[PDB]
RNA sequence: UCCGCGAUAGCUCAGUCGGUAGAGCAAAUGACUGUUAAUCAUUGGGUCCCUGGUUCGAGUCCAGGUCGCGGAGCCA
RNA sequence: UCCGCGAUAGCUCAGUCGGUAGAGCAAAUGACUGUUAAUCAUUGGGUCCCUGGUUCGAGUCCAGGUCGCGGAGCCA
């Protein structure tokens, strides 16, 4: 049996005013006070991309070693839910921020694998539903918030490996200081593109989407879970359908929340209010030498230079 | 050869000699004279030797803890200063004239009686010596005397005491049913049953008039602190009878077995509809030890311009009832903000208050910050009807109906603990009048018991509006605790289709899970009515344990896995292939 | 409201009116009066219709097979030409003054009349219908009356009804056990109880002196026509008494049992020693209602030339034993055949036959192929030992000691029932002195019940010479059934470690499987003693039915399995991966 | 496939009963078979060890016992395990496999030319002689009731 | 993921701003004539939850794991 | 694989050397005032175990299958 699996994160990124909207990005439990007029899709108000946001994309871009375009374009991703004011998603189609780098992951067998990632683009989060009453309440509070959607190229295999992979992305978002990486606050998430296939032949099980994965703990669990779920829904032929899961820790099982009938069409296309940003070689000179030491090469450094162990360089960085 | 048993050496006894057998429970060496606590199932009693034959003395000295010994002498009236209140026979002792070691015994984990500081799961691991304490034996034994005294009575009344079998078939909806592989049909399994219900009502069918049953039960589900996964129920049905007669046997056979054991008497049964007991208590088990009682008074409050009340009190699906507690002006707000978090649990938005001080001077006489927004007159009114008087502080409860049922009702329960305004007598009742009907969280109606209960009305007033239906269904209530129910079954085939017909489903469905059932009924059922008993909660009652694990022999932990005989194990791989079925425990990278 | 029961209607409640509600068993319409037979659980009774009240009777011709019906009228002394022998209630008739049909029934699948040759699948299918014939009600009834004495008597003689788990851990050795997977503990097992043994015991070490249970049985070996996998049992076990006890208190149970149900009266119980058992009846549950007996004669006949005597004869590994049947020497050369064949599928080679006329006429006088090659004194000593007279026949068995004892034993009890020599009573005994140990194919020693039953003998005489040791342990016989069966068990640390070394089995096999038990065994067991008795076949016997189907409410076939409830039967994937297991077909490596 | 087995083991018995080699009667035990399963995953060579089952009569036998030891041996490659090499025996009664002897070692039946027999020698005119006393083979005899002579596969395969 | 508490003799449980695992109970030996949850003296016993690291030295301090109770967070 | 027997209305069971599946019981309607396992008349009902073939036509005859009981054979 082969693994594949794939890594969709949402990094929340550490910036003053909203990605658009003029608002505070950490809030309280005070619901609505963090949202101004741009927030609220009123008609007739238009957005103003943010200047750290695309500086910390372009930045993580660097840091990652990928092809950064030089021309990015937002589009919309037109779905309608309660907790969207707009009714589209502000996203990135064709030419996102940063494409294709690679990351190495430390593992505890031996070597230190080479992770792709495919691209990392900037889009914008939405309300939170809650709790309550009857009908239900919706809150802006962090609709409008910059995210950074680091998505990984599907070469992450076993499970310990895909948790090596997001306390790496961890480790050199702390580094870069562009998102906090407390997954209790709510700040990084991500989702698991799982898929498995019996080696030797090109047919294999349908993939499978586990979305909303808190801790690492429960990537791996989740993961594993699902694999060997995938293992006997191939091995028993019966059928094969793509979903989207969910992963609750208190029974360790995997629920379906909606089953994919068709495949979503969100009508992408490039912005009419927002103009395509250039991010010129200047931009990147300047920036790569404000670019700091990678952790990962940090510990090597330690072993290299300094007297010191693999476990204590490691600690120590 | 015993005499007598240790646990009853009367002082009536006296100048005659016995000769008892049992374990060693603790030993006093004083060297002149030397003491011994023999213990049997009937409690400890005291042996005392002197050396004036010094060979019972060597065969005193080497005996230690647990050890089972037979011991013959003579009871000797003990002297005024060393009479024993904790021991049942203490106030005489036995001079061991010969001993004898029927056996030797290793030392026992742990010790008997308080404060041997035991932790449950050693308790449960070693529970073969833990019933040895007379405690956990007396309330064994009461359960023998319970299922004696029920036995005895529903004997005597015409009732079969007829075994049904265990390993049935499986089928989903009601609840996780325990599976079982079998050898000779691959692929198939038997089922542990839920309750002797549809065995039950076949027996109905079968012509048998009267039918009881102390049978065991089980059911695959999460459970709850004092939950088991394998509990004991007494089931009972009865042929040509209605609600009144198979209530009052019922009621009879709790009364005489209350009187036959614990010697105590209940008078008789109040019978309370479940609209009343959801109106001024807003539960469907209330504690009728506690006197407080729920009062709606949301109809005053419709268009006032407090907004929490206003609010539900205009809104149907709701209602605002008070809650007088009594001398309870004295509380401090510590308490308040306690009891405002408790009613928290249960999904109240808030619990308003009132402490009700001076009558005659109104709303000065009236200290709240709520008495801003209400009128003089409904709040005297109100004050009238709840039955409030100086000295006392009614609470507010304002929200969908559900919530202030459970949230007041649980508030009820526990200040009537909290601050002991209940008799201690033991208080009985009958639940009667359910609703036929509920909605589905996302819509449509439902039957809360079973498509077959016997509904009050006729299935055109039914048909009707099924929402005024009341169900011929009741419950037992001892304490706010449920010890059981049942009800009167269907067997009308116009009514049968009409509430099969009210609930949605075709008969595709009616074929698929009740075919063999219906086709049981169609061939002359009589009318018949039942009932089913907690057998173990009923023991717990009557002992006053604080668990059902305590009145159960050899129980299970929260898990289902007992600590004792370490199941469930692990079994060779050919019982695993003979039985057609594989693990699936493989090895991941 | 029903006022009396149809089958308990007496001569002596003429002139009075009667309320009776029951089924319609068969209806006979002749126009210008109406006959109903209603049954109910006490039996039948006869309902008259005239047509002076011809809305009763337009309620009485409509009215078919099964109808349950509710008839008030008067109880009428019926002539002189209509009165009944065969109906218990058949000397009085109910004019019928109103009826009222409860609920109609559709056409029963097999009629309830008395000897129609309708077959055992069909009569399965349709249980529910099948136990309204009064046979059945009657038996099962029956049975109830039963564990309702035996009950009461273990009550009244301080035993406790205790309950022990059903779900419990599996281990090897005993008997397959049916498997329960665990939701909780995947890849682990709950096994269902052979018997409550190790529940017993553990009971008797937890300080309860005596205990009883009527317990549930399930064992998953192949089954056969009077074997089934669910199964009744009545366990019982004692603490601080010898074999004489149990024999006694159980021996009694079993009188007052009889008396209570039957009313019969057994005198007292003959205690027969399992040689003496083998010696004179060739099996281990003798058939003391055949007066029939094995002699032994192989002493006088060792050195004879022909060899199926002689072979065995001379070899201590076997014996020679002769069977008089008296009056028999009219018997045909056929039946002697079919009896040789008979013999033969117990491994016999022959079965040798003497036909003695006239023993004072010498060698002219005995008719057999056999007596010339045996001399006439050992001839002429053989009859005087053997009891004959005038008119009877001697087989003869000569063979290893296993093979005549079985074939010999069962030509006994065969020739027994097909001349109807025994008298049709009632004939109770006590089976005692078993032997200790088997050989066990490969080799070795090996104890035929558990290697935990006390020898009569001491530790070092029994590592002496095993062979020669016997066993406390005791069957109850009835009508060459065995009822059941215990023994008094050994709590001696020396004595378990003799057993231990004698069956060759080390301390790692002594931990692994019984290792928990002999834990709870050195933490201060009591001497204690018990016995089990199988439930079904007793209240099989009791009744005098075939089978033990005809006992149990819902039984299963041969196959393990009810048709009526198709169990056992298919479970979803759902549910079946929720218990973390996949099924398959019946090879594996 | 197994069907294709019974087929096979048909046609062996039909052709060496036309040839009148043997009786063809496998209730009188003359007519004997041995089957060597050996399943494998598509794509990897790797994993499922042979299985030789020994003594099947029927054709019915010989169908569900290759049905049941292929699908055995599927559950044994799924999960592991040790798959191990022995000589397995099919009883129609439980339609179980049981081993009747474990290979610990490969057996050394030490085979060499027999000095007392000489090696016989078959001249192609033996083979010329026989050639013309050969019979028609029942296969191409039924598509030959079907060719030439106006016939049905069936009434032509039964008469065949 | 995060906060608090906890894992140490047969049982319960303590252990500072780092130096042979103590105490009650139980067990073993001995003493004592009225205890009754006896007492007193003496003796015996244990892998401080696992791994790695720190120090002259570890129950104690660092890092990473396992398990039990409860709380927080998440559940587009 | 082979031998014998068997599958046919709700139930039981018969059916030749090939011509609409009959009979007991049960069911439905009607008759009859003493039955009591009521009777009698009439009516309704069922894939002749599955498929293919033979014939003017199939329960019947041919070939190949399914299921229940027992026997035989094989088990280097």
């Amino acid at each position: 049996w082969e693994t594949v699996i794939g890594l969709e994160i949402h990094a929340q990124l550490a910036t003053q005013s909203k990605i658009f909207s003029g608002s505070s990005t950490a809030f309280g439990a005070a619901p609505n006070t963090q949202a101004s007029l741009v927030d609220l899709a009123m008609p007739g108000t238009l957005p103003v991309l943010n200047e750290e946001a695309v500086r910390m994309a372009c930045l993580f871009g660097l840091a990652i070693d990928a092809r950064i375009d030089r021309q990015n374009v937002f589009a919309r991703k037109n779905y309608f839910y309660p907790d969207l004011p707009k009714g589209y998603q502000t996203s990135q189609m064709d030419h996102p921020i940063v494409g294709k780098g690679h990351l190495d992951i430390t593992l505890e067998d031996g070597t230190t694998k080479r992770i792709g990632i495919t691209r990392a683009h900037l889009e914008e989060d939405a309300g939170k539903s809650l709790h309550e009453d009857g009908m239900s309440g919706i809150d802006l509070n962090r609709a409008g918030t910059p995210l950074l959607e680091i998505v990984s190229e599907p070469d992450i295999r076993s499970a310990k490996e895909a948790v090596a992979y997001v306390k790496a992305i961890h480790a050199l978002v702390r580094y870069l200081g562009i998102c906090d990486g407390n997954m209790a606050e709510g700040s990084l998430r991500c989702d698991c593109n799982v898929s498995v296939r019996p080696k030797g032949q090109a047919e294999f099980g349908t993939r499978a989407e586990i979305k909303n994965v808190n801790s690492f703990r429960f990537i791996e669990k989740a993961i594993n879970h699902e694999i060997q779920r995938q293992i006997e829904l191939i091995e028993d032929g019966g059928k094969v359908v793509q979903e989207t899961r969910l992963y609750d820790p208190n029974k360790d099982e995997t629920r379906s929340m909606r089953g994919k009938e068709e495949a979503n069409d969100y009508r992408y296309f490039p912005c009419p209010d927002l103009l395509p940003v250039v991010i010129e070689p200047e931009y990147l000179a300047k920036l790569r030498e404000q670019l700091p030491e990678l952790p990962v090469q940090k510990r090597e450094r330690f072993e290299s230079q300094y007297g010191l162990s693999a476990y204590d360089a490691s600690v120590l960085s | 050869m015993r005499s007598h048993y240790c646990g009853q050496l009367n002082e009536s006894l006296d100048g005659q000699e016995v000769t008892l057998c049992g374990w060693v429970h603790r030993r006093r060496d004083h060297g002149g004279v030397i003491f011994l606590d023999v213990r049997d199932r009937e409690g400890l009693a005291q042996v005392v030797f002197d050396p004036d034959r010094a060979e019972t003395f060597a065969k005193a000295d080497r005996v230690r803890s647990e050890f089972v010994v037979k011991i013959t002498g003579k009871v000797r009236l003990r002297p005024e200063g060393a009479r024993n209140p904790n021991m049942a026979s203490g106030s005489i002792e036995v001079l061991g004239y010969e001993l004898e070691v029927l056996n030797q015994a290793e030392t026992p984990p742990f010790p008997l009686d308080e404060y041997s500081d035991v932790g449950e799961e050693t308790r449960l691991r070693y529970r073969f010596i833990d019933l040895r304490r007379p405690e956990m034996a007396a309330k064994l034994k009461l359960r023998a005397r319970i299922t004696s005294s029920i036995r005895r009575y529903l004997d005597d009344n015409g009732f079969l005491d007829v075994e049904t079998p265990i390993l049935g078939r499986p089928t989903p909806e009601g609840a996780r049913d325990y599976l079982v592989p079998s050898r000779t049909y691959p692929g198939h399994f038997f089922a542990l049953p839920q309750s002797p219900q549809l065995f039950k009502q076949l027996l109905m069918v079968a012509g048998f008039d009267r039918y009881y049953q102390i049978a065991k039960c089980f059911r695959d589900e999460d459970l709850r602190a004092d939950r088991q996964p394998e509990f004991t129920q007494i089931d009972i049905e009865t042929s040509f009878l209605d609600e009144s007669d198979i209530i009052g046997i019922t009621e009879k056979m709790v009364r005489q077995l209350f009187k036959e054991v614990l010697d105590v008497e209940f008078d008789e049964f109040p019978h309370m509809p479940f609209e009343e007991a959801m109106r001024r208590y807003g539960s469907d088990k209330p504690d009728l030890r506690i006197p407080l009682e729920l009062v709606d008074v949301a109809d005053q409050l419709k268009e006032v311009e407090f907004k929490v009340f206003s609010g539900p009190a205009n809104d149907p699906k709701g209602r605002v009832a008070a809650l007088r507690v009594p001398g309870a002006a004295s509380m401090p707000r510590s308490q308040i903000d306690d009891y405002t978090k408790f009613v928290g649990i249960y999904g109240a938005k808030g619990l308003a208050y009132i402490k009700v001080n001076e009558r005659a001077k109104g709303v000065e006489g009236l200290q709240s910050p709520i008495v801003k927004f209400i009128p003089e007159a409904n709040l005297n009114v109100i004050l009238d009807r709840v039955g409030a008087v100086d000295g006392d502080i009614v609470f507010f409860g304002a929200d969908k109906a559900k919530i202030v049922c459970d949230a007041l009702g649980a508030l009820r329960i526990k200040v009537g603990h909290d601050l002991k305004l209940l008799t201690r007598e033991w208080a009985p009742m009958w639940v009667v009048d359910f609703p036929m009907f509920e909605e589905n969280d996302d819509g449509s109606l439902s039957a809360l018991h079973h498509p077959f209960t016997s509904p009050k009305c006729t299935p055109a007033e039914l048909e009707a509006n099924p929402g005024a239906a009341l169900s011929r269904a009741y419950d037992m209530v001892l304490n706010g605790t449920e010890l059981g129910g049942g009800s009167i079954r269907i067997h009308d085939k116009s009514m049968q289709q009409a509430v099969f017909r009210v609930l949605g489903i075709d008969e595709a469905e009616q074929e698929e899970k009740f075919g063999f059932l219906l086709d049981a009924l169609k061939y002359g059922a009589p009318p018949h009515g039942g009932l089913a008993f907690g057998l173990d909660r009923l023991v717990m009652l009557m002992t006053g344990a604080s668990s059902i694990r305590e009145v159960i022999a050899f129980p299970k932990t929260q898990s289902a896995g007992d600590v004792m005989t370490q199941a469930p194990g692990s079994v060779d791989g050919k019982a695993l292939r003979e039985l057609h079925i594989r693990l699936r425990e493989q090895p991941k990278a």
